[PDB]
């Protein structure tokens, strides 16, 4: 029953801002943290960060601070990722994943969204 | 007791003039003073409490200043219905006592 | 200005007597800042 | 000046008084919170009064302030809720204005008190285990 | 609480020195009758 | 709205007892203390004492102790002053005054009764 | 002589016993206070019982005796209420006779306890401020 | 590993968790216990909920655990009630299984707590007398 659904694919010009949504089904939205990851075309997975939907606390990777922001709305059980200053290196599939989070610490990403394809070109 | 004196006992002034009445207390009262107005054969009314604050509804022409033993009540602009007996009373320590009485009369 | 008698609705009759009254619910709980610590 | 002692202002007589003075009549307000057309306008209202009183008592109890009218807590005062200093709070303002001002941050403060109380209970249990 | 007077010979008024507490009384049958009490309890000592 | 109303004028022989009543309107009777003052014909105001209606405690001037008594009835919001052993020097208008009593301390009498005229002669 | 421990006398079995013995069965009475013609003879009586219990609990709580069955207070025993010495009170008299004797001074003592609790709360708040 | 703090699982989200984890969400369950054919399906149900909550509160209070969610007692754990060690209780079992296991010894434990609380109150009264 645990499912994550995102918005549609995005095409943006360089320097714009993109908002990727992620809504949860089948589990308590505030009961687990949400990782935000990305995979470029033909490359590996790059860990952008993760957010706590309950307290609203966020952590961003040191090579992403000041550029990518995270928010949530519990009324509709959704988490938003805002990526600014888009470039051609930001192309790929963004994934929002629920962590198992046993023992109030990261254990593993078990439920994944369908993946939102974001493209950046002139 | 605490002796409370007033000066002048009797005064003459015209409408529009300024009247200054002096309270003196034998012992020291910091701000424990009250000024009252009593008309002939009628209940008295409060004018000042804490020696510097007007009672609610009192005309703004009234004013008073002083601490310790010397106090003054000033009627900036005398008015026709301002002719009455004036009293100055302490409450720092028992017994409470009122002033001798100052009567303002028209000229 | 012309004024004519009116009525019909008896709520106005009650309103002329309850005009100076209202109902409120007491909220006894409150939170304030103080230097005290548990 | 001279005085004889405290006076009684009534059920809500201290409503217009400052917080410092109003805090000396807390029991006065507290004690009156519990007490076929007219007959059935009483049974359903008495129940509602009981539920309100018990909601307040439970809310106090889950903070550790049970059986207390003034209760200090371990939750620090986040200044974002209010920036006023104490001097202008407890001597130049009443409780109605305070409830007007802080009406937005009530539930988060309540949850913070709840979680702090739970942490306190767990810490006490751990301490008594040794 | 329901206080029951166990004192036999009790005439229904005054001090009862033999008292008990009961959740409720014995089964009382609502017998409607005139001039004769029917299917009621009997005095355990003598006519009262 | 704050008003104080007393009983009617009294004429007594020397050595008798007089009871001056004082009922309050427009304010909480127990919420303020009551001064009892008198003004003799053509003289100043003489202060006899004051009573706290809530606790029932009283204070009398050191020159009137053992002669004048003070009581209150909260059920009717009334204050009674009993003066015994009347003399020709006791003639005058007796006033009952409500003190402002800010800060649980005497500040000033702002509300006064109509004044009860008591006369003493042979 | 030889004993084998305490015994259970019932809901009001200790009514005729002395105060010292009756105070050892307070919980027995305490726990029994909460629990279409016959159907509606229940909903209103239950509300009345709940209200009586909550009134008693609130009166206890506003004295600082919350969650306690025997509670000490800071209000001295003004001897005008009763002149009996303890020796003839706790060992040669029951609680019913006491309730008969002291029925006149109940509310003033309750108010004294209320104000004493308020003063205790204010003093505790002042002390914890330092 | 890395953590970002606690999370909220809901009203009964910790039902399937162990006792150690479930004890960190006691307030969550605690605060939800109080809150013409349809209208009368509400009044008596609300009354019943109030009576259940008050029965639980009185039962806690007569043990000395008033206003507390985790409360230590002076009644030793008679091993006949349960032989399991703590290691397999607080880390490898939930509260539902515990309630299934210990359903037989509830009332005797409650009475033991009641009498222990009464003894504690009497002892405190005796101590404060000196
Ligand atoms: C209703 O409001 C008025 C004014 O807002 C209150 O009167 C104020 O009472 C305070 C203390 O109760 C007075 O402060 C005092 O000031 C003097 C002189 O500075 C000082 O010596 C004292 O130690 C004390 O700090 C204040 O002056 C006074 N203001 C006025 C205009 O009278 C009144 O108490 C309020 N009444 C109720 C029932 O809340
Ligand atoms: C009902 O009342 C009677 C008396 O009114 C109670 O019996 C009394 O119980 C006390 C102590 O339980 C006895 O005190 C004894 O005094 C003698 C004095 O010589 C002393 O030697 C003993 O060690 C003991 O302290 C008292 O004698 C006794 N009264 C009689 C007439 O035997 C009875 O306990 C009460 N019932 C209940 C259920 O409380
Ligand atoms: C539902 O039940 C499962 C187990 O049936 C729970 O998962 C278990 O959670 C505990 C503690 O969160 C895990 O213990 C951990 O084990 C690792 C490895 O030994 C150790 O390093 C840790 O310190 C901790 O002791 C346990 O491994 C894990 N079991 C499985 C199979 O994943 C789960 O948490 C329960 N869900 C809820 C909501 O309570
Ligand atoms: C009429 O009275 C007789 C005698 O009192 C009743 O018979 C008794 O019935 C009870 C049943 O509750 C038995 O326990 C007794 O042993 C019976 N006693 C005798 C002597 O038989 C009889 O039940 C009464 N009948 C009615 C209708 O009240
Ligand atoms: C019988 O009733 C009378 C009525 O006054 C009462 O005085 C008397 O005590 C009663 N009998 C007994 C044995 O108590």
């Amino acid at each position: 029953q645990k499912v994550l659904v995102q918005s549609g694919a995005e095409v943006k010009k360089p320097g714009a801002s993109v908002k990727v949504s992620c809504r949860a089904f089948g589990y308590t939205f505030t009961g687990n943290p949400l990782h935000w990851v990305r995979q470029a075309p033909g490359q590996g997975l790059e860990w952008l960060g993760w957010i706590n939907p309950h307290s609203g606390d966020t952590f961003t990777s040191q090579k992403f601070q000041g550029r990518v922001y995270m928010t949530r709305d519990k009324s509709i059980n959704t988490a938003f990722l805002d990526v600014t200053r888009l470039t051609s290196d930001d192309t790929g599939i963004y994934y929002c994943a629920r962590d198992k989070y046993y023992g109030n610490e990261a254990v593993g990403m078990d439920v994944w969204g369908q993946g939102t394809s974001v493209t950046v070109s002139s | 007791d605490i002796q409370l004196t007033q000066s002048p006992s009797f005064l003459s002034a015209s409408v529009g003039d300024k009247v200054t009445i002096t309270c003196r207390a034998s012992q020291g009262v910091r701000n424990e003073l009250a000024w009252y107005q009593q008309k002939p054969g009628k209940a008295p009314n409060l004018l000042i409490y804490y020696a510097s604050t007007l009672q609610s509804g009192v005309p703004s022409r009234f004013s008073a200043t002083g601490s310790g033993t010397h106090f003054t009540l000033t009627v900036s602009s005398l008015q026709p219905e301002d002719f009455a007996t004036y009293f100055c009373q302490h409450m720092s320590s028992y017994p409470l006592t009122f002033g001798g009485g100052t009567k303002v009369e028209i000229k | 200005e012309t004024f004519r008698p009116g009525g019909g609705d008896m709520r106005d009759n009650w309103r002329s007597e309850l005009y100076k009254y209202k109902v409120v619910k007491i909220e006894p709980l409150g939170v304030a800042p103080t230097r005290c610590k548990r | 000046a001279v005085g004889i002692g405290a006076v009684f202002l009534g059920f809500l007589g201290a409503a217009g008084s400052t917080m410092g003075a109003a805090s000396m009549t807390l029991t006065v307000q507290a004690r009156n919170l519990l007490s076929t057309v007219w007959g059935i306008k009483q049974l359903q209202a008495r129940v509602l009064a009981v539920e309100r009183y018990l909601r307040d008592q439970q809310l106090l109890g889950i903070w550790g302030c049970s059986g207390k009218l003034i209760c200090c807590t371990n939750v620090p005062w986040n200044s974002s809720w209010s920036n006023r200093n104490l001097s202008e709070i407890w001597d130049n303002m009443t409780w109605l204005q305070w409830d007007k001002e802080i009406s937005n941050y009530t539930q988060i403060i309540y949850g913070l008190l709840e979680e702090s109380q739970n942490q306190q209970e767990k810490n006490e249990q751990d301490l008594l285990a040794l | 609480a329901i206080l029951k007077c166990k004192d036999k010979k009790f005439n229904g008024t005054g001090p009862c020195p033999s008292v008990s507490t009961v959740q409720c009384t014995h089964g009382i049958k609502p017998v409607v009758s005139t001039q004769l009490l029917l299917n009621g309890s009997l005095a355990e000592e003598e006519v009262m």
